[PDB]
C-alpha cells in the first residue's frame, strides 16, 4: 500500500521481504519489480558463499568447458 | 573518483519560481527545459552505472573463514569490523571520516555505503581465500602462502623465496599495512582527488543558485515584485530578460555538468580496469598497480570513489 | 570433447543472439539518441522566441523591413541558440563515440591480433582466442575462453623432505588424494609421480613451514 523510503514515498507498491535482483531502481537499496501486482524490496547483491578454506587444502579443477561470450562496442 | 553527487534541477521552477505568467511565457522557447531534465537525468543514471561497473563485478558473496590464521599475514585493517555498527574496516572508516529550496533536488545513490561494503569484503574474502581463481570461474581454496607463491613465482622469483623468509615478509607485509593506516590519518591532503569533486559540484550549485539575484537588465531580481508592481502589458518585457538570463545559467551549468560527468566517467571506467587486473589478478602491466612488480591487491570503498592498496 | 564444446558455444550464442532483441541495446541507444536530436532540432523551428510568428514568410510578407528586422533578430537569436545547443551536444557525444571507438581498437588489437593475459579484458575466463564480428555502427567480439569446472578437494604440501633436502614443484603443485602424494599443473587435474625431473632442490627440511616427509622418486636408481 504505502511504502516510506529514503529516496521519499513509493505509493501503490506492497514492501516485499524476500531480495531479489533489481529490476527497476528505486533508489537507496530500494528496487520495485512486477510479480500480480508491484512489490518493492532490497535489492540482493547476489547469492551467499564460504568457500572451505584451511592452511593445507587446495581445490583443482578437473575438467573444463569452453565458454564464448559477446561484447558490443 | 568513481560517481559523484546526482542532482536534478527542476527548470520550470528554477526560471518561473511558482509564477504561472512566467511559465506561459517559458513556453515561447520550446522544449529548452525538456532537454534539460533529460541530459540531467541521463548523468543521474550513469553515476549508477559508474558505481556498478567499478564494485559489482563478482556474483557470489564470499566470506573469511571465523579462524583467521593466514600462515602469519594480518589483514585486520583491511576486513569488515563486527565491533562497529557499520561493518566497514578500519582503513573505511578513516576514509569516510577524512571526507568532508529553488527546484533543486539531490537523488540518492542507488547502492547504499552498505552495499559497496559489502561488494568490498566479498572482493576482499574471495582475494584472500581463493586467489585469482574466484574472477575466472570457481572459486578454488588454496592456503594463502601457496597463493604468494604462486604471485611470487609469477614475478621471476622461484617459490622457495618465499617459504624460506615466510614470516619476514607476513611481517614485512602487516607493518606496510599499518603504515598506510598512519599516512591517511596524519595527512589532511591525502584524499584530495574525491574532494575536489565534491568542492566542484558544490561550487558549480552554489553559482547556479546564487545566479538567481541577477537583475539581468529588469527592474528587480524578483519576480513576484515585477507582478506586484505592474500589469501584464509592460511587465512582460522584465519577465522575458528575467526568463532569457536565467534559462542561460541553467544551459551553462548543463553543459559543465556534461563535460564533468564524462571526466568522471573516464575515471570509472579506468578504476573498473584497475579492480579486474589489479585485484582479480596479477597484472604484468607496468606502473598500473603502483611502483615494482606487483604482486597483489585490495580495494576499499570511499565515498564516492575507492581506494587501491597495491602490494608489491 | 573441446571441438564440440566450441561449437555447442557457437550454436548458443547464434540462438541467443536471435532469440534475445535487447542484446544490441548500445548502437540502438546511440542511433536514438541521435535521432531525437535532430528530431529536437527541427522542432524548434516552430517556437516564436516572442516574435509574432515562427515563420519568416509571414514576416516577410506581412511587415516592412524596418519592424519585421525586430521579429527576424528574435527568431534569429533563438535558432542560433538552438542550434548551438545542438552542435555542443554532438561534440560531447562525439567525444564519448571516439573514446568507444578507441576502447574497441584495443580490444581488436589485443583479444583478435594475439592472446591478452589482462584478466576480464577478453571476456571472464582465461581468454584463448577472439573473432571480430561487423555490426551497423559497430563491432561484435565473440571472446572464447576457457572455464574451468568439477574441482575437487586436496591436502597440499608446500614442499616435499626427502633425504633430508626440501623439494619444491618445478611447475605444478604437490597434492595428496589421502594416502599417496602426486605432483600436478595448477589448472588441470593431472597427478603425476614426484620425481627428481619435475621438482627441484633448495635447503633442508627446518625452514619451510608445513613439509611433509615423502619419497621422491629418482630415474637413474632402476639403471
Ligand atoms: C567434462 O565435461 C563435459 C561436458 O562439458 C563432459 O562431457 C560429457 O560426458 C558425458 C559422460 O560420457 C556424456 O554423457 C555427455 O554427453 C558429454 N557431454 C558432451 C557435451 O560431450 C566430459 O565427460 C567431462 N569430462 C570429465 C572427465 O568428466
Ligand atoms: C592483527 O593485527 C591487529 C592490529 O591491530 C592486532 O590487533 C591488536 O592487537 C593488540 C595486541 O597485540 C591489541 O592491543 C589491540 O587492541 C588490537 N587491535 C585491534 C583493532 O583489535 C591483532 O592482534 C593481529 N592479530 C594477530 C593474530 O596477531
Ligand atoms: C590414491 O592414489 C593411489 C595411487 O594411484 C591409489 O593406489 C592405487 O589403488 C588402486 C585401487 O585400489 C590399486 O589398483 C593400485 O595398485 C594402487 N596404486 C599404488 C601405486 O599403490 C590409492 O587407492 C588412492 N587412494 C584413494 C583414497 O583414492
Ligand atoms: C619426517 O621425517 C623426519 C626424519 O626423516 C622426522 O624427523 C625425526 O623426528 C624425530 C622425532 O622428533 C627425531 O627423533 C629424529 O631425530 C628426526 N630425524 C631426523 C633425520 O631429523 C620428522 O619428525 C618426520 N615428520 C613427521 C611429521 O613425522
Ligand atoms: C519482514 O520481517 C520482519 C521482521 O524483521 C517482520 O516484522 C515483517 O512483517 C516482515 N515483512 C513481511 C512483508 O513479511
Ligand atoms: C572440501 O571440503 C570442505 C570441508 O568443509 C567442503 O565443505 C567442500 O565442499 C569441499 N569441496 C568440494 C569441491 O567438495
Ligand atoms: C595448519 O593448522 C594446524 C592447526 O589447525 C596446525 O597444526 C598446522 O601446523 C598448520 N599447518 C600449516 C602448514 O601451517
Amino acid at each position: 500500500n504505502v511504502f516510506q523510503t529514503r529516496a521519499g514515498c513509493l505509493i501503490g507498491a506492497e514492501h516485499v521481504n524476500n531480495s531479489y535482483e533489481c529490476d527497476i531502481p528505486i533508489g537507496a537499496g530500494i528496487c520495485a519489480s512486477y510479480q500480480q501486482s508491484i512489490i518493492a524490496y532490497t535489492m540482493s547483491l547476489g547469492a551467499e558463499n564460504s568457500v572451505a578454506y584451511s592452511n593445507n587444502s587446495i581445490a583443482i579443477p578437473t575438467n573444463f568447458t569452453i565458454s564464448v561470450t559477446t561484447e558490443i562496442l | 573518483p568513481v560517481s559523484m553527487t546526482k542532482t536534478s534541477v527542476d527548470c520550470t521552477m528554477y526560471i518561473c519560481g511558482d509564477s504561472t505568467e512566467c511559465s506561459n511565457l517559458l513556453l515561447q522557447y520550446g522544449s529548452f527545459c525538456t532537454q534539460l531534465n533529460r541530459a540531467l537525468t541521463g548523468i543521474a543514471v550513469e553515476q549508477d552505472k559508474n558505481t556498478q561497473e567499478v564494485f559489482a563485478q563478482v556474483k557470489q558473496i564470499y566470506k573469511t573463514p571465523p579462524i583467521k590464521d593466514f600462515g602469519g599475514f594480518n589483514f585486520s585493517q583491511i576486513l569488515p569490523d563486527p565491533s562497529k555498527p557499520s561493518k566497514r574496516s578500519p582503513i573505511e572508516d578513516l576514509l569516510f571520516n577524512k571526507v568532508t529550496f529553488n527546484g533543486l533536488t539531490v537523488l540518492p545513490p542507488l547502492l547504499t555505503d552498505e552495499m559497496i561494503a559489502q561488494y568490498t569484503s566479498a572482493l576482499l574474502a574471495g582475494t584472500i581465500t581463493s586467489g585469482w581463481t574466484f574472477g575466472a570461474g570457481p572459486a578454488l581454496q588454496i592456503p594463502f602462502p601457496m597463493q604468494m607463491a604462486y604471485r611470487f613465482n609469477g614475478i621471476g622469483v622461484t617459490q622457495n623465496v618465499l617459504y624460506e623468509n615466510q614470516k619476514l615478509i607476513a611481517n614485512q607485509f602487516n607493518s606496510a599495512i599499518g603504515k598506510i593506516q598512519d599516512s591517511l590519518s596524519s595527512t589532511p591532503s591525502a584524499l584530495g582527488k574525491l574532494q575536489d569533486v565534491v568542492n566542484q559540484n558544490a561550487q558549480a550549485l552554489n553559482t547556479l543558485v546564487k545566479q538567481l539575484s541577477s537583475n539581468f537588465g529588469a527592474i528587480s531580481s524578483v519576480l513576484n515584485d515585477i507582478l506586484s508592481r505592474l500589469d501584464p502589458p509592460e511587465a512582460e518585457v522584465q519577465i522575458d530578460r528575467l526568463i532569457t538570463g536565467r534559462l542561460q545559467s541553467l544551459q551553462t551549468y548543463v553543459t559543465q555538468q556534461l563535460i564533468r560527468a564524462a571526466e568522471i566517467r573516464a575515471s570509472a571506467n579506468l578504476a573498473a580496469t584497475k579492480m579486474s587486473e589489479c585485484v582479480l589478478g596479477q597484472s604484468k602491466r607496468v606502473d598500473f598497480c603502483g611502483k615494482g612488480y606487483h604482486l597483489m591487491s585490495f580495494p576499499q570503498s570511499a565515498p564516492h570513489g575507492v581506494v587501491f592498496l597495491h602490494v608489491t | 570433447l573441446i571441438a564440440n564444446q566450441f561449437n555447442s558455444a557457437i550454436g548458443k550464442i547464434q540462438d541467443s543472439l536471435s532469440s534475445t532483441p535487447s542484446a544490441l541495446g548500445k548502437l540502438q541507444d546511440v542511433v536514438n539518441q541521435n535521432a531525437q536530436a535532430l528530431n529536437t532540432l527541427v522542432k524548434q523551428l516552430s517556437s516564436n522566441f516572442g516574435a509574432i510568428s515562427s515563420v519568416l514568410n509571414d514576416i516577410l510578407s506581412r511587415l516592412d523591413p524596418p519592424e519585421a528586422e525586430v521579429q527576424i533578430d528574435r527568431l534569429i537569436t533563438g535558432r542560433l541558440q538552438s542550434l548551438q545547443t545542438y552542435v555542443t551536444q554532438q561534440l560531447i557525444r562525439a567525444a564519448e563515440i571516439r573514446a568507444s571507438a578507441n576502447l574497441a581498437a584495443t580490444k581488436m588489437s589485443e583479444c583478435v591480433l594475439g592472446q591478452s593475459k589482462r584478466v576480464d579484458f577478453c571476456g571472464k575466463g582465461y581468454h584463448l582466442m577472439s573473432f571480430p564480428q561487423s555490426a551497423p555502427h559497430g563491432v561484435v567480439f565473440l571472446h572464447v575462453t576457457y572455464v574451468p569446472a568439477q574441482e575437487k578437494n586436496f591436502t597440499t604440501a608446500p614442499a616435499i623432505c626427502h633425504d633430508g633436502k626440501a623439494h619444491f614443484p618445478r611447475e605444478g603443485v604437490f597434492v595428496s588424494n589421502g594416502t599417496h602424494w602426486f605432483v600436478t599443473q595448477r589448472n588441470f587435474y593431472e597427478p603425476q609421480i614426484i620425481t627428481t625431473d619435475n621438482t627441484f632442490v633448495s635447503g633442508n627440511c627446518d625452514v619451510v613451514i608445513g613439509i611433509v616427509n615423502n619419497t621422491v622418486y629418482d630415474p637413474l636408481q632402476p639403471e
